[PDB]
RNA sequence: UUAAUUGCGAUAACGAACGAGACCUUAACCUACUAAAUAGGGUUGCUGGCACUUGCCGGUUGACUCUUCUUAGAGGGACUAUCGGUUUCAAGCCGAUGGAAGUUUGAGGCAAUAACAGGUCUGUGAUGCCCUUAGACGUUCUGGGCCGCACGCGCGCUACACUGACGGAGCCAGCGAGUACAACCUUGGCCGAGAGGUCUGGGUAAUCUUGUGAAACUCCGUCGUGCUGGGGAUAGAGCAUUGUAAUUAUUGCUCUUCAACGAGGAAUUCCUAGUAAGCGCAAGUCAUCAGCUUGCGUUGAUUACGUCCCUGCCCUUUGUACACACC
């Protein structure tokens, strides 16, 4: 039941909205980087939006998506 | 080579020795055997009525050789298991305290238990030797 | 010096220590030799990683074993895995990597635990139950 | 530093108990070092909290 | 309580010679030897299935399979 | 190992001390069936007189019969100990004693009736037959059977 | 063949030729096959064991419990009530008493007769409650092999348990004895009669 | 209320040889560590003392 | 006779019965492969597993 | 679709808030860092024994050195990571692999709006009102009771035995706790058969009890289907401990009588992995007393991995003569 509640997704959104030509494919480097381009409070949140940035980094890289 | 009582299985190191404390007529079995539970959990005495002792006392010797130094009440501690509380829940029971005295002492008038400057009693060099000496007996005993 | 490396291996709450050294293929557990293991059904648990390996894999390799808390079967899967991990690393450090690969191999192929520490533990006990996820009796009338 | 007790002031409910607990932590530290260089250590840099104890051990 | 079982005595507790001549002549044939073996054919108590069961480890009559406690698992001498 | 065991010697009951007894048993085990004497005192009534332990009741002789008995009568003169006997200070004439099979039923009874007349609580409590050593009774002994 | 020297010196018979790697180092995990075609994936005979014993997370996902020996369920299932529960390496001596008595009558590698008998007692066809309240029906259906394994170990075991109760042969002797007659279609044996019992019941309720 | 009456029993041991440190009271006392506070004044004040809800 | 077959699962059609306990499947034979039935199992299947049927001709109904 | 008003979305709805999640504690994994005579290890001393080959098992608060395990700080680590299926191809689900870990990683702690005439004046020097306030419903002292017993019911404990009881022998933990203005945890040495007694010595605690050498368990024997060596209730006598005081047996110990009990009807309870269950230990009650509870660990499974059939819960639609709401 792993569901990415709301923070983590709007985060993950305007973090490719703000941050396109800095992501990369890789989690780490996009874990790397939420950490230095953003303050996240906890890590375990940090790991989630890292994993869903990438996510949304990949389908991006599929085509165009909604939102 | 060189064979210590660590190189031999147990339950044979004690049958053996106890065997051999009972052909030689030392360690003196004191006279209120025959009569004793051995321990307050126990409900009957020894099943090996003469003899028995001899054992207990193999044990004991094994015990403080492969141990650092072991008084009375830690062999009280030691033997002794659940005692049937009529019709209340098992607990631990402590061994008797004279049996094991009386086996320590007759352990040191034999000369192979010394009593240790850390209190309690270690292992004494010709007791030590007799012991090792019994387990290379029951380890060419085997084989 | 002498060519001599450190590992343990645990179970619930047991763990043993294992020395490995360039020894004369010598294999003690609480400076008692491995034949002697006291439960005595799962004395083939701890000859597991010996029988499968081949002994002559370590003829010339000494083996020291402190094992220590949790009960017997615990303690006895714990002397399992320190020898079996203790091979492994000593192979590692100072024999060559396919060697090391080789025992892995052999062992993963069976008993994945044999490497791998379990990962199983005692889950906390609850008010309102007796064990950690049972509970008590309902009157209801 | 554990005590379990029951929530309810009165008996009635279902049985619900809770936990309280400190931790102590202690850090012991020894030196062999000169005479007044240490007191004046020990009696410097206190913190409410935690607690400074000193054993000369001489 | 409740004696339904209608039990007898039905056991051997002093073995008889002509008993004894049972337990040689069925010493071999009986291809499996164990106490509750021994005691199944109403000639042994059950404390002396022991006894005669260890006895006949005296000129290899039957052979021991394994010799753990609780029981024996002996078979005929081939 | 084992023995035919003298066909025709064989006892298979026995009259010791005025009750019956089967031989058949070990003969600690058979001794307890008799009234006053349990597994540990005829456990060690029969180490001190010497006869095998795992023997059977049926087959030991007649003048093992008689130390036996001989020995669990007079117990303080075979070294059993003060303690370790039946009723010992024996609150009638202060001498340990230890009852047997009609002497300890008998000897219970004069010391109930004793109880009943003494006008004791633990008494009174006897003559009625309700519990005597202080334990609940709204919810124990529900039924007489 | 071949005694390794070592400072430890290991029974020769431990060490003879072990690349071939036995139960209780007495009876070969080869040689062993499955009969039924439909049981085969459940019952694990292809991976050889030391002992009867394995810490084994056989209960994690669905599946897996078909990858646990075929011996190792058994002794778990032996091990099975409130005064014996958590007793497993009594169970093990069990096992092994059972396979060396099995071993003696009918030689016949112990582990084919455990394969046979469990074969032959688990049941093809079963019923199921359906009714609805006012009329009382089983319906006649079929059973998964991975139950048939299931439930021939479960009677093969209940009736192991129920002969040795208050008797006076040993659980491990009565435990051959419903082995050895589930090995062959003997009804005098437990399981098998509950087996073709329960058939016959569900054949009278199609 | 002459002094060799009054008072005189032992209080040395038992349930009231001991009070609440807060209210007085002889039930539902808390002896661990010297503590000697009722269970429910100590549920109230274990934050002040130092004693946390932690799992 | 003993008109005992065998049939291989191809796919399995849901749990049904009212106790929520049974399964349905699609079977089809280790003969003639192109022959297949509807058929209840009691208990744990998947893809892949032999069943054994006294019968042939009796298919599957949902039970309530 | 999710465990989720969890999200993908569609949209007279747009933005938001509480709850859920996030969050902390705990359990893992750390041969990566910092370190350690209140934790361990190696080498070498000084020794003991056996072997005789240089080796094995030991002892020493003698030295040098190290941190793998034991600790605890800062950190790392898992985010469903990669891949394959399936999905208006989106949320997501399933499988395999690598992993320590892939059920939200396991277990918890807090935990929304609204409400109950739910419990507590008997926890409070929290308390309104009413009552009493002198031979008192205040306070204290003595003794009794809260434990009675024709009877019903609710948590449990011990059992009905062979997978066992009883003897010996093996010998394995983790939570704790522990004395000062008082007298706690007790080692060790002597006594006693035991409970226990006495003499000394440690420990205000990783130092001493303590490696809590616990039970179940294991090995070898006795028993042998007999209400029997199961079961240990009910009693008789005696020996001790705490206590100002033990009778209405405080509790422990020794000998004996050894009862009901043959796996328990209708009915009904708890529980899906280190789980149930068996087994004990510690702590809270404690001057003495647990068959209790809260925790901890040992041995450790069968069967699911689904459903709405019984009992209920959530959302939607519908009907209602119900709103103290189907009691
Ligand atoms: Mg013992
Ligand atoms: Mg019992
Ligand atoms: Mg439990
Ligand atoms: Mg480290
Ligand atoms: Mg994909
Ligand atoms: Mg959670
Ligand atoms: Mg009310
Ligand atoms: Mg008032
Ligand atoms: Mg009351
Ligand atoms: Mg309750
Ligand atoms: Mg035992
Ligand atoms: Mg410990
Ligand atoms: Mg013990
Ligand atoms: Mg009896
Ligand atoms: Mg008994
Ligand atoms: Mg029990
Ligand atoms: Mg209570
Ligand atoms: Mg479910
Ligand atoms: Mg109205
Ligand atoms: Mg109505």
């Amino acid at each position: 039941g792993r569901v990415r509640t709301k923070t983590v997704k709007r985060a993950s959104k305007a973090l490719i909205e703000k941050y396109y030509p800095k992501l990369t494919m890789d989690f780490q480097t996009n874990k790397r980087l939420c950490d230095e381009i953003a303050t996240i409070q906890s890590k375990r949140l940090r790991n989630k939006i890292a994993g869903y940035t990438t996510h949304l980094m990949k389908r991006i890289q599929k085509g165009p998506v909604r939102g | 080579p060189g064979v210590s009582v660590r190189d031999v299985p147990a339950q044979d190191f004690i049958n053996n020795y106890a065997s051999f404390l009972q052909r030689q007529g030392k360690l003196e079995v004191p006279g209120y055997v025959d009569i004793v539970k051995t321990s307050a959990g126990n409900e009957l005495p020894p099943q090996d009525s003469e003899g028995w002792f001899y054992k207990r006392a193999a044990s004991v010797a094994r015990h403080i050789y492969l141990r650092k130094q072991v008084g009375v009440g830690k062999l009280n501690k030691l033997y002794g298991g659940a005692k049937n509380r009529g019709v209340r829940p098992h607990k631990h029971v402590d061994a008797s305290g004279s049996i094991n005295r009386k086996v320590l002492q007759s352990l040191e008038k034999l000369g192979v238990v010394e009593i240790s400057p850390k209190g309690g009693r270690r292992i004494s060099d010709n007791g030590l030797r007799d012991l090792d000496r019994i387990a290379a007996a029951t380890l060419e005993d085997e084989e | 010096t002498v060519p001599s490396v450190q590992t343990f291996g645990k179970k619930k709450s047991a763990t043993a220590v294992a020395h490995v050294k360039a020894g004369k293929g010598l294999i003690k557990v609480n400076g008692s030799p491995i034949t002697l293991v006291q439960p005595e059904i799962l004395r083939f648990k701890v000859y597991e990683p010996l029988l499968l390996v081949g002994l002559d894999k370590f003829a010339n390799i000494d083996i020291r074993v402190k094992v220590t808390g949790g009960g017997h079967v615990s303690q006895v899967y714990a002397i399992r895995q320190a020898i079996a991990k203790g091979l492994v690393a000593y192979h590692q450090k100072f024999v060559d990597e396919q060697s090391k690969n080789e025992l892995k191999k052999a062992f993963t192929s069976y008993d994945r635990t044999l490497l791998i520490a379990d990962s199983r533990r005692p889950e906390p006990k609850k008010f309102g139950g007796r064990g950690a996820r049972s509970r008590f009796q309902k009157s209801y009338r | 530093l554990k005590i379990s007790t029951r929530k309810t002031p009165n008996g009635e409910g279902s049985k619900t108990w809770d936990t309280y607990e400190m931790r102590i932590h202690k850090r012991y530290i020894d030196l062999e070092a000169p005479a007044h260089i240490v007191k004046r250590i020990t009696q410097i840099t206190i913190e409410p909290g935690v607690d400074v104890e000193v054993i000369i051990a001489a | 309580s409740k004696k339904s079982h209608k039990d007898k005595a039905k056991h051997a507790v002093v073995l008889d010679q002509d008993k004894f001549d049972r337990i040689m002549k069925e010493a071999p044939t009986y291809r499996y030897v164990s106490v509750s073996v021994l005691v199944d054919r109403f000639k042994l108590g059950g404390s002396l299935a022991r006894v005669a069961l260890r006895h006949l480890e005296n000129e290899g009559i039957i052979k021991p399979v394994s010799k753990h406690s609780k029981q024996a698992i002996y078979t005929r001498a081939t | 190992s084992l023995v035919v065991q003298e066909q025709g010697s064989f006892q298979h009951i026995l009259r010791l001390l005025n009750t019956n007894v089967d031989g058949n048993i070990n003969v600690v085990y058979a001794l307890t069936t008799i009234r006053g004497v349990g597994r540990r005192y005829a456990n060690l009534v029969c180490k001190k007189a010497d006869v095998d332990l795992h023997k059977r009741a049926g087959e030991l002789t007649q003048e093992e019969l008689e130390r036996i008995v001989q020995i669990m009568q007079n117990p303080t003169h075979y070294k059993i100990p003060a303690w370790f006997l039946n009723r010992q200070k024996d609150v009638n004439d202060g001498k340990d004693y230890h009852s047997l099979a009609n002497n300890l039923e008998s000897k219970l009874r004069d010391d109930l009736e004793r109880l009943k007349k003494i006008r004791s609580h633990r008494g009174i409590r006897h003559f009625w037959g309700l519990r005597v050593r202080g334990q609940h009774t709204k919810t124990t002994g529900r039924r007489r059977a | 063949f071949v005694p390794v020297e070592l400072a430890t010196t290991i029974p020769v018979e431990i060490q003879q030729a072990q690349q071939e790697i036995k139960l209780f180092n007495k009876w070969s995990f080869e040689d062993v096959e499955v009969k039924d075609a439909s049981l085969v994936d459940y019952i694990q005979i292809s991976k050889p064991i030391y002992v009867a014993h394995t810490a084994g997370r056989y209960a994690n996902k669905r599946f897996r419990k078909a990858q646990c020996p075929i011996v190792e369920r058994l002794t778990n299932s032996l091990m099975m009530n409130g005064r014996n529960n958590g007793k497993k390496l009594k169970a093990v001596r069990i096992v092994k008493h059972t396979l060396e008595i099995i071993n003696v009558l009918t030689d016949q590698n112990p582990l084919q007769v455990v394969v046979d008998a469990i074969i032959n007692s688990g049941p093809r066809e079963d019923t199921t409650r359906v009714g609805g309240g006012g009329a009382a029906r089983r319906q006649a259906v079929d059973v998964s092999p991975l139950r048939r394994v299931n439930q021939s170990i479960a009677l093969l075991t209940i009736g192991a348990r129920e002969a040795a109760f208050r008797n006076i042969k040993t659980i491990a002797e009565t435990l051959a004895e419903e082995l050895i007659n589930a090995a062959k279609g003997s009804s005098t044996s437990y399981a098998i009669k509950k087996k073709d019992e329960l058939e016959r019941v569900a054949k009278s309720n199609r | 209320a002459h002094e060799n009456v009054w008072y005189s029993h032992p209080r040395k041991f038992g349930k009231g040889s001991r009070q609440c440190r807060i209210s007085g009271s002889h039930s539902g006392l808390i002896r661990k560590y010297g503590l000697n506070i009722d269970r429910q004044s100590f549920r109230e004040k274990a934050n002040d003392i130092g004693f946390y809800k932690y799992r | 006779k003993t008109p005992v077959t065998l049939a291989k699962v191809i796919k399995v059609l849901g749990r049904t019965g009212s106790r929520g306990g049974v399964t349905q499947v699609r079977v089809e034979f280790l003969e003639d492969t192109t022959r297949t039935i509807v058929r209840n199992v009691k208990g744990p299947v998947r893809e892949g597993d032999i069943l054994v049927l006294m019968e042939s001709e009796r298919e599957a109904r949902r039970l309530r």
